[PDB]
């Protein structure tokens, strides 16, 4: 790739610790090169146009280039197994030229496009071999077969539950195309119960100073002991 | 009568070592101390038990460090506490402290910021404690779709892996586009969950980048000149771009965008650059509000689009968040303490910034009160002021403005705060201030900590030493004494700043004596100081080649790596074209310290309403045998 | 229907009742690999009967060879009642077995016979086979279980990938291991962890299945790589299957690649052709 | 024995009173008898009216011993023996009780031993009217206190399927203790609700063994969904 | 651009990937590479990564069940074996 690679480093010392380094850029360029740009995906049987731009960053030197598009049974261009669809152009100094290419994806899947180019009276050449997806003619649909609910004992029997699922329609399915069925399971709380605790603001009277004889002392000590105990578990010393 | 004190962080952490400062005032001879930590509620012994002896040779200071489990008994809602008990021979001093189940920090690194349906997401997890060090722990990792529903869950262990968990996740061809998420957390802390997002979308790497930088990082309302925006566009390999640009403006209300169709221009991009100006006329024509003072507070966004002359590529850029303020500056007392000392000097930590949020360099500031008293803002965007205070108990109100020349008073910024008096035990008017020369501290230098005392000579001779403690990343870095002979109103502490203080550190100093009538008084003071945030050690990656020229596609190059010894370095090369569509969620050292700093057990920048407040606001729990203990802390995070 | 010739059923009669019910695997014309905890020093040869091929009669054994490093009671000091480290043992029969459509050996790791089974070159080292049979991923294996006097296969997954630690640490829920300091001490490298809920709900091993062969079905061949040792949660009580099994109900086995030196020595005269390495 | 987690309790005193009840005031039957009834007959709660003094008192003293068992296990050596004696007694007469109060206080005493099974366990549950309260015709002190002992018994038996109705009845009655003769009610109603806040679940048993088999596949696809691994998208694709 | 005789090449997987086969391969006189095919699998698919034999080009990253992958040789080379492999039930292509 002709661009700037941004390398990132991360150290992990058992002594010092963690520390991420500063981004170190690395520019990678070439005097003469081809910039082949293809779409993310192209529809099958549809005639499109890819653009191959040839850059010439030579300060002051025009180039006589002869770019060519290699043949591929997966596509239908003006280049066959015996003919070579190629042009001969002259790219001015410090400039670029776009070379149009009309093709027709004949088969689906991830295909391959390659273009080469050489200059006259010089030892310079370059080529690009990238790939592009070929989406089958039609539209992306997602028929929801069914949305059943799983919960034995309620809609089951003897502890088990049977749930049949009829095959998808796919009546208007595009000829010669594949398709998958995504079965999906998932739990769901169900997280309930747990009751609320008595507000500590309602217990601002259980703080009685223990007093009396051998029996009255305990009677006055009880409301205080159990009160603090309940507040320690409910952690309601905040509102209290 | 003797006095056995104890100081521990407001919140104790699990699977770590918390320092425990023991003291005695005064007593004589050797005094054995048996520290025992139980759970809560209930005295279910025992978590951790330590022992030590206070010898007068060490001025009666203890230094015990316990490690709290971990433990599976600590499992939803509410909080968990531990009963920290310390016996000093016979007199028992106990105090319950809040517990943070947190085990440490987790940082997730993804190779790219955006992925295409079909590729694999390479991501690693770093398991470090509260001290940012490699540690073997068990981590739960989940990957939620754009609909926030986990599609993959694991449970790795960084044990014997040097705190680095290499992972990957294959993206199916048929996948839901959107903002995916990678969540992770320690098995012992299901509440503390870290997250890192990555976008999944069908895209193609452009050939060049488009940058949009306005002449100013803001916009003045009465500025007739308007908003000038620069359009810089160059290829990913440095070369400049030749094409045409399509720029359009718009006003952004509260989570709302009102496009301005009238502000559409078509500027030619020659020599890899362009220039567009938004007339003030169109800006006002956009909104249906005659008054221009109504736009104050809103923002503007630029939407440019560069297209080559070959029509082979087309990049779309955007610069949103352009503050339309009346003052090119802002003032924040967030770094300034909210408590003062009656009579003693009050220092201010003015924090001047720009409309965008970036620190301001050299900005004259002063207080409405006294003139001449000014201080040019430093590099970090912090000024140093110091006004005087009256012995009165009347709330202090300060109004700091900006005396920036080349700018009218009507275009300046102002902010007013309020400080509360420092309550004294028995109104003995015994205070303590800690003035520190505000300078950008750097690891390896030295700092001068001042100890200003205020009290009558009726008991000033009893003050023979201070007690300073260093708070760092929620722990006790160092604790010592500061000698003082009767007559010294100001002493200096030769503090050596190392690489540990990073990022910031707090300093709490207190003194004890017998004033009034056999009454034990405690007076303290805290101060927050920031240090130059940088790597603990060092790590640089430069080119190994002898400069020369630029590499060629398919060439070998030496990659020099200057890192720490015994350290494991993980690399990752990414095309800059990737950051063109998304440059968010990028792992940076700045973000690392950002998480650590926003986790301190302290809240108040310094000082408190009283002695027991200074410790709690700094991150310490002082508890003696005389009866002076700090406030209880229940909530994990800071108030508000 | 009997698609498990290697499968063997072991029974040990003891006073009062006993009837220790374990299982083994025919590995040669005399030896039958099986667990070691199914037997004890007290148990003689006349009290141990082994039946293979579904034969009604019981074969008389000669001697039970335990692993030199087997010590189930060598951890009581640390408070660990059970210790199934190196839980393997061979059973040399008194009579030679005539292989038929009901009796047939099973491939053992690091053998010239297994090399051909994996269709690998003769120059394949022992280390290469371990990478083929036991990769660093979620291996797909299976074991033989007995339900209603009828043998049945149970497809499971060996947690040898990144889910290895998750499956091992669940050994803490096991009876007696509830107070173990370091879980890595009760789970030696000589263990292969299986069962669980991820990636799938793997069937658990019973008490009668103990000593059962851990087989990896590849290339239409059956390769034994482990031996059923012990389980975390007992899900079989001679009544019905638990059905409500915990998410930590794991099953541990004994990696044969770790006990090779012992197997190669005891089976030197069986023409199994063990690799050097 | 409850304030041991709040203040400092001398083991000589706590265990001292326990040893006295065992050696002195306990017949070979394991029954505890009262010789000097307290002057305040209102602090004893549901023991004032004695239709079944033997079963009630023996259960009351028994519970107190089991709450101090973990403490006086070092000093008192005849404690385990005494606990068993009283247990054998209550279990032999639990099927003959008439008052809902005695059934609750004795049920919780047997629950701590796990000796509340079969017919005994069945009686304890059926006694509660409307399955939420162990009430007896007369007074309020005898009602709230009884239900409290029963609640602690349910939590002890880990039967959180019958607990919600009970706990709900207490909270929906609003009794913040305090007053005349509220010594028992207060100490129990808050002891049960506090113990409930610790033993309170969060959801219901989530363990689905969903196994789906496809015609174009030999083996089945078995998946288990637990509370921890809930809300998980377990998908399975099939091109057919 | 081309590998002469007795030329050696090494393979190395990324972090989180296991390397099966021969890491170091040398060009022999028979115009072939020594050792087995180098494959970098993470072990996340129902079937192991089919890998990409030297000189071929695999099309298909998904290694689920019933999934398939196609291969294509360079210009001037004859593809030997299968051009399409489907992940059959039982972990095997
Ligand atoms: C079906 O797929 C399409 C494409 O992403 C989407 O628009 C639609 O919401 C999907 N429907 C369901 C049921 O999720």
């Amino acid at each position: 790739s002709i661009t700037t690679w941004e390398i990132l480093a991360v150290s992990m010392s058992d002594k010092k610790g963690i520390c991420v380094a500063d981004p170190f850029e690395v520019t990678v360029m070439q005097d003469f090169f081809i910039d082949l740009r293809l779409p993310y995906s192209v529809v099958r049987n549809e005639q499109v146009e890819i653009r191959a731009v040839l850059y010439n960053y030579r300060q002051n030197q025009e180039l006589k280039v002869r770019v060519e598009l290699l043949h591929n049974p997966a596509f239908c261009s003006l280049a066959t197994t015996k003919r070579r669809h190629q042009q001969t152009v002259t790219i001015p100094p410090k400039s670029s030229l776009s070379v149009p290419y009309v093709i027709v994806p004949l088969k689906t899947g991830l295909q391959e496009v390659e273009v080469k180019a050489a200059v006259y009276h010089h030892f310079i050449s370059d080529g690009v071999r990238k790939s592009l997806k070929v989406v089958p003619e039609g539209i992306r649909m997602n028929k929801t077969v069914a949305v059943r609910t799983l919960d034995p004992e309620r809609l089951g029997r003897e502890g088990v539950q049977k749930e049949d699922i009829p095959p998808a329609d796919l009546s208007d399915q595009v000829p010669d195309t594949e398709s998958e069925t995504r079965i999906l399971l998932q739990g769901t709380p169900v997280a309930q119960m747990t009751e609320d605790a008595v507000d500590a603001e309602r217990l601002k009277h259980l703080i009685v100073t223990p007093s009396g004889c051998g029996e009255e002392n305990m009677i006055g000590m009880t409301p205080t002991v159990i009160a603090v105990h309940y507040l320690d578990e409910t952690e309601q010393w905040e509102k209290f | 009568s003797p006095m056995y004190s104890i100081i521990t962080p407001n919140i104790l952490r699990l699977e770590s070592e918390e320092t425990m400062v023991l003291e005695a005032h005064d007593a004589q001879g050797d005094v054995p101390v048996t520290v025992t930590v139980h759970d809560f509620p209930g005295k279910k012994l025992v978590l951790s038990s330590e022992k030590t002896v206070l010898t007068p040779a060490t001025n009666h200071m203890g230094n015990v460090t316990f490690t709290i489990p971990a433990n599976r008994e600590f499992k939803k809602g509410r909080n968990k506490f531990v009963t920290v008990q310390a016996t000093f021979g016979t007199q028992v001093v106990e105090k319950v402290v809040l517990v943070s189940l947190q085990s440490g920090y987790l940082f997730i690194q993804t190779d790219k910021t955006i992925y295409t349906p079909g590729s694999t997401v390479l991501y690693r997890i770093f398991t470090v404690n509260h001290k940012l060090l490699p540690v073997g722990r068990t981590v739960m990792v989940n990957i939620e779709n754009p609909e926030g529903i986990p599609v993959k869950q694991d449970s790795l262990s960084s044990q014997n892996q040097l705190g680095v968990l290499p992972l990957s996740w294959d993206i199916p061809e048929l996948v839901n586009m959107g903002q995916w998420k990678i969540r992770a957390y320690y098995e012992n802390s299901p509440q503390q969950v870290f997250s890192t997002e990555f976008e999944v979308k069908e895209y193609v790497l452009p050939s060049f980048e488009v940058i949009v930088e306005p002449t100013e990082k803001f916009y003045y309302i009465y500025n007739e000149k308007g908003l000038e925006v620069t359009i810089t566009a160059r290829f990913l390999y440095g070369k400049k771009v030749e094409g045409t640009a399509f720029v359009i403006f718009g006003i952004q209300d509260g989570e709302q965008r009102i496009s301005l169709p009238e502000s559409l221009k078509r500027i030619p991009i020659e020599d890899g650059s362009g220039e567009v100006v938004l007339s003030r006329k169109v800006l006002l024509d956009g909104v249906q509000n005659p008054r221009a003072e109504d736009l104050v507070g809103k923002s503007l966004y630029v939407s440019a689009t560069v297209i080559l002359h070959s029509g082979s590529d087309m990049v779309q850029a955007e610069r949103s968040g352009i503050p339309i303020v009346t003052s090119p500056y802002q003032i924040h007392f967030t770094k300034t303490p909210k408590y003062f000392k009656p009579g003693m000097p009050f220092d201010l930590m003015v924090f001047v910034t720009n409309p965008d949020g970036s620190p301001a360099y050299r900005v004259p500031v002063a207080v409405q009160g006294e003139d001449t008293v000014q201080s040019l803002t430093q590099g970090d965007g912090v000024a140093k002021l110091s006004i005087n205070t009256h012995p009165s108990q009347k709330p202090l109100s300060i109004t700091v403005r900006t005396k920036k020349q080349e700018l009218s008073e009507a275009e300046q910024a102002t902010r007013t705060m309020q400080a509360l008096p420092y309550s004294t035990v028995g109104n003995s008017n015994n205070y303590l201030h800690l003035s520190v020369l505000r300078t950008e501290l750097r690891p390896g230098e030295t700092l001068n900590v001042n100890f200003l005392l205020r009290m009558d000579r009726a008991h000033e001779a009893k003050i023979r030493y201070y007690t300073y403690l260093i708070m760092n990343k929620g722990r006790l870095l160092k604790a010592g004494r500061q000698v003082r002979e009767p007559g010294q109103d100001l002493v200096v502490l030769p503090l050596s700043i190392t690489t540990d203080f990073i990022p910031s550190f707090r300093l709490v100093a207190y003194y004890t004596l017998i004033g009034a009538s056999g009454q034990r008084e405690v007076v303290a003071d805290s101060v927050w100081v920031d240090v130059k945030d940088s790597c603990v050690g060092s790590l640089v990656v430069k080119s190994g080649q002898s400069e020369d020229r630029q590499p060629v596609p398919g060439q070998q190059m030496t990659l020099k790596i200057e890192g720490d010894h015994g350290a494991r370095v993980v690399l990752v090369a990414v095309d800059k074209g990737v950051f063109v569509l998304n440059k968010k969620n990028k792992l940076t050292q700045s973000k690392i310290w950002d998480v650590v700093e926003k986790a301190d057990i302290g809240c108040t920048p310094g000082s408190g309403k009283d002695y027991a407040g200074v410790f709690s606001d700094a991150g310490l729990t002082f508890t003696s045998s005389s009866g002076q203990q700090t406030a209880q802390r229940a909530e994990l995070q800071c108030p508000q | 229907y009997h698609k498990q010739p290697w499968q063997a059923k072991i029974s040990v009669i003891r006073p009062s009742k006993g009837h220790e019910s374990c299982m083994g695997a025919v590995v040669s014309e005399y030896f039958v690999l099986t667990a070691a905890h199914c037997f004890t020093v007290d148990d003689k040869e006349h009290s141990i009967k082994v039946s293979v091929g579904g034969e009604k009669r019981d074969l008389e054994i000669e001697v039970v060879l335990f692993h030199p490093n087997y010590n189930i009671n060598g951890k009581k000091e640390a408070g660990i009642p059970e210790f199934y480290d190196y839980d393997v043992a061979l059973i040399k029969l008194k009579n030679k077995l005539k292989y038929g459509q009901t009796i047939r050996p099973i491939c053992l790791p690091c053998t010239e016979g297994t090399t051909r089974a994996l269709r690998l070159p003769p120059t394949t080292t022992c280390q290469q086979q371990k990478e083929e049979l036991l990769p660093a991923q979620d291996i797909k294996a299976l074991f033989v279980s007995e339900e209603e006097k009828k043998l049945t296969r149970k497809e499971v997954y060996i947690k040898n990938g990144d889910k290895k630690g998750s499956c091992e640490r669940d050994a803490q829920y096991a009876p007696g291991y509830d107070k173990v300091k370091d879980i890595s001490e009760v789970v030696t490298p000589r263990f292969l962890c299986t069962g669980g809920v991820s990636p799938y709900a793997d069937p658990n091993t019973c008490r009668g299945d103990s000593g059962g062969p851990l087989i990896v079905h590849k290339r239409s061949r059956f390769i034994q790589v482990g031996v059923i040792s012990w389980g975390v949660v007992d899900v079989c009580k001679n009544q019905k299957r638990q059905k409500q099994v915990p998410a930590h109900a794991r099953d541990f086995h004994i990696n044969l690649f770790q006990v090779l030196p012992w197997l190669k020595e005891k089976l030197q005269d069986e023409d199994l052709g063990f690799l050097a390495a | 024995s409850l304030a041991v987690n709040l203040i400092a309790i001398d083991s000589q005193v706590l265990c001292g009173a326990v040893k006295w009840l065992i050696l002195e005031k306990q017949k070979p039957d394991g029954v505890f008898q009262e010789d000097a009834p307290v002057i305040h007959q209102e602090m004893i709660g549901g023991l004032r009216n004695n239709n079944e003094k033997d079963m009630a008192l023996t259960a009351f003293v028994l519970i107190s011993l089991q709450e101090a068992k973990d403490i006086c296990e070092e000093q008192v050596n005849s404690l385990p023996g005494s606990i068993t004696k009283a247990g054998d007694f209550l279990e032999a007469n639990y099927m003959n009780l008439q008052r809902s109060y005695t059934v609750a206080i004795a049920g919780y005493a047997l629950a701590q031993m796990g000796r509340l099974k079969g017919p005994l366990l069945n009686k304890f549950l059926t006694t509660a009217k409307d399955k939420n309260r162990w009430e007896d015709p007369g007074k309020q002190l005898y009602n709230v206190e009884a239900t409290s002992y029963a609640l602690l018994a349910l939590l002890q038996l880990k039967d959180f399927d019958f607990v919600p109705p009970v706990v709900r009845w207490l909270n929906e009655q609003r009794y913040y203790g305090g007053g005349y003769g509220s010594t028992q009610a207060t100490f129990m109603v808050f002891q049960a609700l506090a113990q409930y806040q610790k033993d309170a679940p969060d959801h219901q048993e989530l363990n689905l063994d969903v196994s789906l088999q496809l015609p174009s596949r030999s083996s089945k696809i078995t998946h288990r969904i637990h509370w921890e691994s809930a809300s998980l998208l377990r998908s399975e694709e099939t091109k057919e | 651009p081309y590998y002469n005789v007795s030329d050696e090449i090494s393979f190395h997987c990324y972090d989180g990937y296991t390397l099966r086969g021969s890491a170091n391969r040398t060009c022999q006189v028979n115009g072939r590479w020594s050792g087995q095919t180098a494959i970098c699998d993470n072990g996340a698919g129902y079937c192991s990564n089919p890998g990409i034999p030297i000189g071929t080009r695999k099309v298909g990253s998904q290694y689920r069940l019933e999934d398939s992958v196609t291969y294509h040789c360079s210009r001037g080379l004859t593809l030997r074996g299968s051009q399409r492999r489907t992940c059959q039930e039982g972990g095997s292509w």
